[PDB]
């Protein structure tokens, strides 16, 4: 359990260009034990980087090279949190 | 579409 | 992290079939500390499943479901372990 309490926010879960890393965050503080799952599917293979920062937030970033509209799933204990999956819009250059 | 999918713990 | 401490394994990381459940384990007893990555790209998104054994074991399962090549990679401290990643084939029914 736990992915009802986790937010997730930012540019990349928004809007993004291709080339250019796509980043936002997500809080899981109050959700307790688990495992955050990350995906990015669309017209292109994604990078994606992940930060477990020591301030109770995690980082993300990804770049994809090319333009078209992309789905971004932020699952918690194998469950989407509020909003996943995102479709964010990916621009050309 | 293509899919890179990651889980961490 | 000790990555190169690192051994992972099983079917899952060789050969799977589109819409069933692939497979391993990794043993990360001897690396110390650190938080593990695993990681599935191709041509569909990966449902992806983690069991944190008691028996000094960690259980991965995914399931992906159109047919092809994917990679799976398995990153501690965000090395690469030995062998990751590994290029599974995932073929279609029948």
């Amino acid at each position: 359990g736990g992915a009802h309490k986790v937010r997730a926010g930012g540019p990349g879960l928004e809007r993004a260009e291709a080339g250019v890393p796509a980043e936002f965050s997500i809080w899981t503080r109050e959700a307790g034990a688990g495992g955050l799952a990350i995906a990015v599917e669309g017209p292109s293979k994604a990078e994606i980087s992940f930060e477990d920062r020591k301030d109770g937030s995690c980082g993300v970033a990804y770049v994809v090279q090319e333009p078209g509209d992309y789905e971004v799933s932020v699952k918690f204990n194998e469950e989407h949190i509020p909003d996943s999956p995102f479709v964010v819009p990916v621009a050309s250059p | 579409r293509v899919a890179s999918s990651v889980f961490i713990t």
